[PDB]
């Protein structure tokens, strides 16, 4: 029931499954195209009695990391960055001696030509 | 008009209408058609309660007409052995076999 | 945010379930859809004046 | 683990008409059917009409309505 | 319900900069996108489609989830049974046997929950353990 | 509680207690209170029944 | 009746009382009685308002007692304790002249004692443990103009006049939507507010001169770039001078290094308690909505037909920095979800300030929107699992509080010469106006600032025309009468 | 007229019809008063 | 009696009343429920009745208990000053929840059921048993 | 409540569109908080209704409303005008 | 000094028995601490002292109320172009209003 | 949206510079529908039959 | 006329016929041609209002050949039907009764008490609907007219609708006047009285009208109970609600006059009258007459009646109802004030002549404890009317004096100068009443008695002066 709603996308409406056949111009022709078209149907939709991997998959709105977890985005590699900003500091003195604006590209952001 | 007293019952459909406006300084003249839907309900299907509702445009009043929608119980099988149930192949179809004239 | 649309093969998760692109797929074949490939997903317009 | 699918599929096919009209059946059976839901009305029932009730169904259902 | 304008102004002369009057396409109606504009029927359906960009993306900025496609067995049991497709059946509730009476579809499941079926190869908590704070103790709230 | 809909009974003799004639108050399906006299309970049944 | 000449100004004695206006503007709004004593003659006279200001208290006056009334802080007290500012929508009732009122909820009074005990927190400390279930700190949500933003603003005049290092941070957008981003000079990967950063740096070293000029830095190198004439930090009130007392473009990489060690040091800091207060935290802990760079920005390029590129060709949308990104965020986390330091407090606040979205969105006219200053944020906040913090739920006035308020709004501004006046009688009576205030806001307290504004547009209000009808009538048939 | 189509119940449109009996009342009370002050 | 609308929303009130999602199946817009009820059910907020404020409360026992004097409902108190009415059935006992009066609902909700009430109207098994 | 919002969000917080909406209940000597209402719209729909028109038509239906909760009430609302019709498009 | 918590008069004493009264009864939306309990008190006395100060506030302004075209005061009902528009009656509105029979009325028909 | 597979693609934007300095042509020409073709124009709407327009198909 | 077409559909009412059809009864000169009219209103649907009823009243009474019991038989039927009576009805019914005297003494006697319930509930009525209007002098005349209609047949107002009454009251004046009238129509107007100055009226004695048993004996049978309870509404309606008065008068003055009437009355007073009684002069702002305003109201309360005659009957209340109970005596505790050179506590019918430091209060102490085993409250069984939970009052009251004695104000520096003696003392009398207070729990468990937040308070702030007093050394 799962795969063939998914697989009658606006075909399927509170329990019924509907199928409006006019593709040709006689009414003989549409009721053996709308039998066409649900054997078809049906049969493709049974696929999910052989095996779980024919189970359409549910999707699920998952939310994303919350406020708690992005924290930890600031923590990540803590003591490095430590270490690497006590290190930084040293040229960033170094190079306030020559000139009046210091830049992050002068730093440690990489800028080249 | 109601179904729990009389059998068949009729229900009302709103009418056609269709205004135009046309030069004359304008003027508004709208084409109407009134409707009236009769529902039969039937716990088994009888051809000759067909014939004799089909043959009801014979004596249909005037400049009066009329149409027919039948909704009945059909019997479909669905045979698996021209329908069958098959492992999804090993090359799996691409978005390609679904192109602009690729139904033909 | 320009990305890669990207899909898993039933196989290779650890609980195979039938793909929505399979589902897709499936539908096409069936209804005879055709996809157009250039499609943009950026342009995602409903017209709210019906809906 | 209590019955096998084929029958858990009839069962919910049974009951899921639009209406659940019962069964018409046989002399005999329907006297099985009767001994053992009298059988089963005592574990059902509360404690105080586990024996003496002024009907089978007395005690059943909680909320039914009398008249007095 | 919206504020906003949706429809644009009627052109039965031409108006001038006035106290209660601003001229006709200036850049200020509708952000300015005016510099583009004739017909009323084009131009107003130019404007929806301003108006639907605009619906677009506040909706899309206001979603803050995502739909990531779970197996049927690893998935929570309110969201393990069948679920119409969208305007097919009435807007589903999630369980209404155990009060919970709320639409199905909307739900949203907090990224650090599925870590079990998510990301099953990575034998450490990349996201660590929600803290859930607890109802039943006495704090500064619950104080007076 | 694992009926998808209503069963039906074998028709017992009883008596009505009400019939709200008007359609607001009796929506489709229409129903009928009704007191059995075979335990005294009193429901509302569908008038088709 | 013209008991206004016979009336005598009071003493005054704070700004509260100075706020007063002329006789001639308040006769009638805040009609004056009539006391008779007995003090040397049987017969005296003494005029007085039947209404006066709610008193001037500080914190430490405030009581149990005093839940649901409304207090002052003088203007020379605010100036003191407020030199960043009241965050959100606070001041809209403070203009010059106008006493800065404050009313006192029960929540504000818990937050008045917590802060008392955070004064003396060391021996305090299980205490505060088990009020805080030992998370570190609260978060105050609940729905729009609540009252989230004057609470905060209370709780750091509480800290402030307790005199205890406070870390206030009104309207977290100007750090998190701010006016530009810039890369942190020294902290690899970490972005900057310069302009937030500065202005923030002197109203934090103005606010808490007295604590910070006696500090000691303890981990900061006193090799500092100085200009000539410029003496060395040697405390923190210094080092914050240091920071944002600079020329331009020389304060942009100077105020990153300040508030890199700023952080380091307070963190470091295991004696003092130390009281932070930021205006909606969601923003802090979600997103800023500046972007990354394009990486050709950063590459480099030669020629535009070459490399073919698209930056000037369409617009992208590159990933969100996150505001864990940031440099004093950064510094905020680190203290927060670093454990072994029990000595600093996040009473923190949420915002409801975006802007609306119900459905369906056209554009709001420029002149005729009252959401032009909103945030663009309509994606949904949990407190309690987007934060650390325990969650505070605050609601809509009940009728005590909002009773409360809006007595003190009308009367007061009428007092001080800035409401009906002379036309009293054009509006209907304060029992009238709090039922339809009510009605129209729902005890909300922004709402009812609001309405208490829109009054002056009631056009279905016909009590004071019936009034002046009967007693017309009335006058008639009593001269009729006397004739 | 411009304005035919109005009702005469709302060309003023009377308001404030919730005063009236408690403006009775008083001037009722007030002329008890009056006459007790006579007395 | 009752007017035109009044008769429609007793109408929609008992539909909902008896209203069921299961003997709603197979059937075209006449399966959906009443559409302002439902969604109110389903609106989670509405899940929440506030219970009295404390000053209505005090003001209610202050008349009780101190007074003698109990507050009467609207439709308790007697307005004609020269006839004395029948108290209604219904005056006080109709107790107030907000899932079930007045309607307060979500948007989105509220469009999902509009758009598929408009889409199922030919979604509908009119040969039963 | 009108169309299942608040009604300070659908007429847009403006203060001389509610209190049309508060007369009946005012000119019936009556406090709004024993009350609880839906004002349901069967016109023509649009996104905002903060206009004097439409304050004018969920007064009027305010009124009667509460005229066929509790008759009484007729007396004050006809002599305010809340139950005349107004004719013009 | 610290201000004490309890009671600070016989009518807050009353109120708060009677609070206590309710929470024994426990009836919905009552609190259970007795410090709210007094809060609630509190603020209740607080209300009534308000409205007594709104009621002596209408008292002095009904004598104190312009009935002149003057200074901030003026007709702008178009009681000058129209007239009166407004109705005024003294007769309370039989099945509405009511006003107590004159006494001298009662004893005359009574005799 | 279900894109196809592998392919580059870009999510709708959440700013509103971007929609508007992004290259999207406006309608200038007469507007055209796969179907509303048939019934030329809204005032003149051609029908096949005098059809209620609440009329089920079965 | 009947309506046909919609636009007299529109006009059509049944109440509004009511006001044609009552014009057309007035208009009528005959009884007899009245009563085809009101016959054809009956068959009509038309609603009967109050204008009818007094038609038909007065052309009927004013008719020749009626009877009385018909003219009552029409007024039940009309208030059977949807009219409500007036007091214009009343008075015409009631002018009939009084000139009914043919008819058997029980139809006479069973019509009056209908009568009499009748402008019971006209009164009440009336005093529900002026009582939002601020009408208090209305309503006291329109009282005036009822209580001097009730006065013929006998019956007076009734102590429920003065009960009502009082609690609406609004100004000193009134509320005093309206007991006093109550106190005057509960007796013959040539009865005793004495005289109270500064308010120029006259209170009578109104216990040698009362009903008593004259003889297990009810508590209920003592028409004591009625007075008691207006007074005791009085009391409240005192406490509860401002005063607005173009001259105000003071609450000590106004307490002082309402002692007075009750002193004066000498009617058996009741543990809730006292109570409440004592519960001002505890709460009292005035410090130097507090005191004795406290021994005055337990002289009362012990006294019982404060009566000079029939000394039987205030033995037999105190048997009845236990004046002077735990609530009284905690309430007497809370009030008294420590350092006061007047005895605490009575020494056989004690009237508190006076007391002869750390033995001065440690004199204070046990005598206050003197008095509550001499008062013996502590040991009487739990009833319905009084709970367990009144006995608490009795803890609260002492801890409250300890307060008292901590710090030198009371509900308005840490405390004053004191000998660390004393503080020991105090500390002692604290841990003391901290474990007679656990004693009786423990014995009162089995109705989970709980303490009083005053009780608990008290002791709190009491050790915040001793430890203020330990840090200051
Ligand atoms: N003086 C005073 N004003 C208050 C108080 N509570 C709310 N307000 C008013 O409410 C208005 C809005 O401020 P808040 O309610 O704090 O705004 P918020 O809580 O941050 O909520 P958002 O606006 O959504 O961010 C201010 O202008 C205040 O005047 C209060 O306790 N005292
Ligand atoms: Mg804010």
């Amino acid at each position: 029931e799962r795969r063939l709603r998914i697989l009658a996308q606006h075909r399927v409406g509170m329990g019924v499954l509907k199928l409006d056949a006019d593709k040709y111009e006689d009414q003989a022709d549409n009721v053996t195209f709308g039998t066409t078209k649900l054997s078809e149907l049906l049969a493709d939709a049974r696929k999910a009695q052989l095996g779980e991997e024919y189970w359409p998959s549910v999707e699920l709105k998952v939310r994303k990391p919350s406020g708690q977890s992005k924290a930890h985005y600031s923590l990540i590699d803590n003591e490095r960055i430590e270490k690497r900003s006590r290190e930084l500091y040293e040229k960033y003195r170094d190079a306030k001696k020559r000139s009046l604006f210091v830049t992050p590209m002068e730093t440690w952001l990489e800028v080249k030509g | 008009y109601d179904p729990h007293t009389s059998w068949p019952h009729v229900e009302k459909l709103e009418p056609w209408v269709r205004m135009a406006e046309f030069w004359t300084s304008t003027a508004h003249y709208e084409f109407r058609k009134f409707f009236r839907v009769i529902i039969c309900k039937l716990p088994f299907q009888s051809t000759e309660f067909e014939k004799r509702m089909y043959d009801i445009r014979h004596w249909l009043h005037r400049q009066t007409s009329c149409e027919f929608h039948t909704i009945y119980r059909r019997n479909v099988i669905h045979d698996s052995a021209v329908f069958p149930t098959e492992h999804d192949p090993a090359t799996p179809t691409t978005h390609e076999h679904h192109r602009m004239f690729s139904f033909a | 945010g320009v990305h890669r649309v990207g899909y898993t093969h039933p196989s290779t998760l650890p609980v195979p379930c039938a793909q929505r692109w399979d589902l897709r797929l499936a539908r096409a074949r069936i209804f005879q859809e055709y996809i157009e490939e250039k499609a943009p997903g950026a342009w995602q317009l409903e017209d709210e004046r019906s809906m | 683990r209590a019955t096998t699918d084929a029958i858990r599929a009839a069962w919910e096919g049974v009951m899921r008409e639009d209406v659940v009209r019962l069964p018409d059946v046989t002399g005999v059976v329907a006297l099985y059917l009767t001994l053992v839901c009298i059988r089963e009305s005592g574990r059902l029932v509360p404690e105080e009409l586990k024996e003496l009730s002024s009907g089978l169904e007395d005690g059943v259902r909680p909320g039914v309505r009398k008249l007095q | 319900v919206s504020t906003g304008e949706f429809d644009h102004p009627p052109f039965q002369f031409r108006q001038r900069h006035t106290f209660n009057t601003t001229p006709l396409h200036d850049a200020n109606r509708f952000g300015g996108r005016t510099a583009y504009l004739k017909d009323p029927r084009t131009v107003q359906f130019n404007v929806d489609v301003w108006c639907a960009q605009q619906t677009l993306r506040k909706r899309w900025k206001q979603r803050d989830w995502e739909v990531i496609e779970i197996p049927f067995r690893l998935v929570p049991r309110e969201q393990q049974r069948v679920i119409p497709e969208l305007y097919t059946d009435i807007p589903q509730m999630t369980d209404p046997a155990r009060n919970d009476f709320s639409n199905i579809r909307n739900k949203v499941y907090d990224r650090e929950e599925l870590q079990g079926v998510l990301f099953p190869a990575a034998g450490t908590m990349l996201y660590p353990p929600l803290q859930r704070v607890d109802k039943q103790a006495m704090t500064l709230d619950k104080y007076l | 509680s694992s009926a998808e809909q209503r069963i039906a009974g074998g028709p017992q003799r009883a008596v009505i207690i009400q019939y709200h004639h008007q359609p607001f108050f009796n929506p489709e399906p229409r129903l009928v209170k009704v007191a059995f006299q075979c335990d005294g309970t009193i429901m509302e049944v569908p008038i088709s029944d | 009746k013209s008991l206004a000449a016979m009336y005598m100004r009071p003493p005054v004695t704070c700004y509260t009382d100075a706020c007063e206006a002329p006789v001639a503007m308040w006769d009638g709004a805040i009609p004056l009685k009539e006391t008779r004593k007995l003090k040397n003659g049987v017969p005296v006279r003494t005029v007085s308002r039947t209404y006066s200001h709610p008193p001037q208290l500080t914190p430490t006056q405030l009581s149990f007692n005093d839940i649901n009334s409304m207090y002052c802080v003088g203007n020379d007290e605010l100036i003191q304790f407020f030199p960043e500012g009241l965050g959100g929508r606070v001041f809209q009732t403070m203009p010059p002249g106008h006493p800065r009122g404050f009313l006192y909820r029960k929540e504000t009074h818990l937050l008045n004692l917590f802060v008392d005990k955070v004064q003396h927190w060391h021996t305090k400390r299980s205490v505060l443990s088990s009020l805080t279930n030992g998370r570190t700190g609260f978060i105050v949500d609940g729905p729009t103009g609540c009252g989230k933003s004057a609470l905060m603003c209370q709780v750091v005049h509480f800290a402030r006049s307790r005199n205890i290092v406070t870390l206030y941070v009104p309207d977290a957008k100007v750090w998190t939507h701010g006016e530009w981003c810039w890369p942190s000079t020294i902290l690899p990967g970490f972005f900057d507010a310069p302009d937030a950063a500065r202005s923030f740096l002197k109203y934090f070293a103005v606010a808490n001169r007295a604590t910070l000029t006696s500090w000691k830095l303890r981990c900061t190198p006193k090799d500092l770039p100085t200009e000539q004439g410029e003496r060395q930090p040697q405390n923190l009130y210094e080092l914050c001078e240091w920071g944002h007392r600079a020329v331009a473009p020389a304060s942009i990489d100077r105020q990153s290094v300040c508030v890199k060690f700023l952080m380091d040091e307070l963190s470091e800091e295991k004696k003092l308690p130390v009281v932070i207060v930021v205006d909606g935290w969601n923003l802090f802990s979600h997103e800023t909505h500046f972007r990354y760079p394009h990486p050709d920005f950063l590459r480099g390029l030669a020629s535009f037909n070459e490399s073919s590129t698209d930056i000037d060709l369409y617009p992208q949308e590159l990933p969100r920095i996150p505001a864990s990104r940031l440099s004093f965020v950064r510094g905020l986390n680190k203290m927060i979800l670093s454990g072994d330091d029990p000595n600093k407090f996040f009473i923190t606040c949420t915002t409801r300030d975006f802007k609306p979205f119900d459905g369906i969105s056209g554009f709001p006219n420029v002149e005729t929107d009252r959401f032009a200053n909103s945030l663009d944020e309509y994606a949904p906040y949990d407190p309690e699992k987007d934060s650390h913090f325990h969650p505070i739920q605050i609601g809509n006035f009940d009728e005590y509080e909002y009773r409360s308020f809006l007595r003190f709004l009308i009367n007061s501004g009428e007092l001080a010469g800035l409401g009906w006046g002379p036309l009293w009688h054009a509006s209907s009576d304060f029992e009238r106006k709090l039922y339809k205030i009510g009605f129209l806001s729902g005890r909300n307290p922004q709402g009812v600032v609001d309405h208490y504004h829109q009054e002056l547009v009631w056009r279905y209000d016909y009590q004071r025309t019936r009034q002046k009808q009967y007693l017309l009538k009335r006058r008639m048939e009593g001269m009729s009468r006397g004739a | 007229d411009k304005y035919r189509r109005v009702p005469m119940l709302l060309k003023p449109q009377q308001g404030g019809q919730q005063y009236f009996n408690h403006f009775l009342i008083r001037s009722t009370n007030d002329r008890l008063t009056q006459q007790d002050v006579d007395n | 009696e009752f007017d035109a609308k009044g008769r429609e929303y007793v109408q929609y009130m008992r539909e909902f009343a008896r209203f069921d999602p299961r003997k709603s199946r197979g059937n075209g817009q006449k399966g959906f429920p009443f559409r302002d009820a439902y969604l109110t059910k389903m609106n989670e907020a509405n899940q929440k009745t506030p219970p009295p404020t404390l000053e209505t409360i005090m003001d209610r026992a202050v008349r009780e208990h101190h007074q003698h004097a109990r507050i009467l409902s609207p439709l308790e108190v007697q307005r004609d000053v020269g006839r004395l009415e029948p108290i209604p059935s219904y005056a006080g006992k109709i107790n107030a929840d907000r899932s079930v009066f007045p309607f307060q609902w979500k948007t989105e909700d509220w469009y999902e059921y509009e758009v598929a009430k408009v889409r199922n109207r030919r979604f509908v098994f009119e040969n039963t048993e | 409540t009108v169309m299942g919002k608040p009604l300070s969000l659908v007429l847009d917080n403006k203060a001389w569109l509610m209190e049309m909406v508060l007369m009946p209940f005012d000119e019936a000597n009556l406090d709004y908080r024993d009350f609880d209402v839906h004002i349901v719209s069967e016109g023509h729909a649009m996104p905002s209704i903060a206009n004097e028109i439409a304050a004018f038509a969920l007064r009027m239906a305010v009124a009667n409303a509460l005229v066929k909760l509790i008759p009484l009430t007729r007396i004050p609302l006809k002599k305010s005008g809340l139950l005349s019709v107004d004719r013009r498009r | 000094m610290q201000k004490l918590l309890s009671p600070r008069t016989a009518r807050h004493a009353r109120l708060f028995r009677l609070a206590g009264k309710l929470a024994d009864s426990g009836s919905p939306g009552v609190p259970k601490s007795d410090g709210e309990r007094l809060v609630w008190v509190n603020s209740h006395v607080r209300r009534d002292k308000d409205i007594s100060l709104s009621q002596e506030e209408e008292r002095i302004r009904e004598l104190m109320m312009p009935l002149e075209v003057g200074e901030n005061s003026f007709a702008a009902n178009g009681q000058a172009t129209h007239g009166n528009l407004f109705y005024f009656r003294e007769y309370p509105m039989y099945p509405g209003e009511y006003v107590p029979a004159e006494h001298n009325t009662l004893s005359s028909l009574r005799d | 949206m279900q894109q196809i597979p592998g392919k580059v693609d870009q999510t709708p934007f959440e700013e509103d510079q971007t929609w508007l300095l992004h290259s999207i042509p406006v309608q200038q020409l007469e507007m055209h529908h796969h179907e509303k073709d048939l019934q030329d124009l809204p005032f003149i709407n051609h029908e096949q039959f005098p059809r209620s327009l609440e009329w089920n198909a079965p | 006329l009947e309506p046909c077409t919609p636009r007299e559909w529109l006009q059509f009412s049944h109440r509004n016929l009511a006001y044609a059809y009552n014009g057309a009864l007035r208009a009528c000169h005959s009884l007899p041609s009245m009563l085809l009219l009101y016959k054809e209103m009956k068959q009509r649907g038309v609603k009967v209002d109050v204008d009818t009823m007094n038609v038909l009243l007065t052309r009927a009474a004013r008719h020749e050949h009626i009877q009385v019991d018909d003219v009552f038989l029409l007024f039940d039927e009309l208030v059977a039907l949807g009219a409500r009576p007036d007091l214009a009805a009343a008075e015409t019914l009631h002018t009939v009764l009084s000139h009914s005297a043919s008819m058997p003494e029980e139809w006479r006697e069973a019509r009056r008490l209908q009568l009499v319930e009748l402008y019971n509930n006209l009164a009440m009525e009336e005093v529900e609907r002026l009582a939002p209007h601020r009408a208090d002098r209305l309503l006291k005349e329109q009282m005036k007219r009822f209580r001097g209609n009730l006065q013929q047949l006998g019956s007076g107002l009734r102590p429920t609708v003065y009960c009502r009454y009082l609690h609406t009251t609004h100004t000193a004046a009134v509320l005093l006047e309206e007991v006093h009238n109550f106190l005057w129509e509960l007796v013959p107007n040539d009865h005793p009285a004495m005289e109270i100055p500064a308010l120029q009226l006259r209170v009578p004695f109104v216990a040698s009208v009362l009903r008593r048993p004259s003889v297990s004996v009810s508590r209920a049978e003592f028409g004591d109970t009625d007075v008691c309870a207006v007074f005791l509404a009085a009391a409240e309606r005192m406490v509860d609600a401002d005063f607005d008065d173009q001259r105000p008068v003071s609450e000590r003055r106004l307490f002082l006059s309402l002692l007075t009437m009750i002193s004066y009355s000498g009617v058996l007073y009741t543990s809730d009258l006292m109570a409440q009684l004592m519960e001002m002069v505890k709460y009292s702002n005035n410090d130097e007459t507090r005191d004795s305003d406290a021994q005055r109201v337990l002289r009362y309360a012990l006294r019982g009646s404060s009566a000079a005659q029939d000394s039987a009957s205030r033995t037999l209340w105190h048997s009845v109802e236990k004046v002077a109970d735990c609530r009284v005596v905690g309430r007497y505790i809370g009030a008294r004030n420590p350092w006061n050179p007047i005895r605490v506590c009575f020494d056989e019918q004690g009237v508190f002549k006076a007391y002869p430091t750390l033995e001065a209060l440690n004199m204070r102490w046990d005598d206050v404890r003197r008095l509550i085993e001499c008062t013996g409250v502590l040991v009487t069984p739990p009833s319905e009317r009084c709970p367990q939970q009144q006995k608490m009052e009795v803890f609260t009251g002492m801890a409250v004096y300890l307060r008292t004695v901590a710090t030198g104000r009371r509900y308005e520096l840490f405390a004053e100068g004191y000998d660390f003696d004393v503080w020991v003392r105090l500390f002692s009398l604290v841990q003391e009443v901290r474990h007679d207070m656990e004693k009786f729990m423990a014995d009162h468990t089995l109705q989970c008695v709980e303490p009083e937040f005053e009780c608990w308070e008290a002791l709190l702030v009491t050790l915040r002066c001793a430890l203020d007093f330990c840090v200051v050394q």
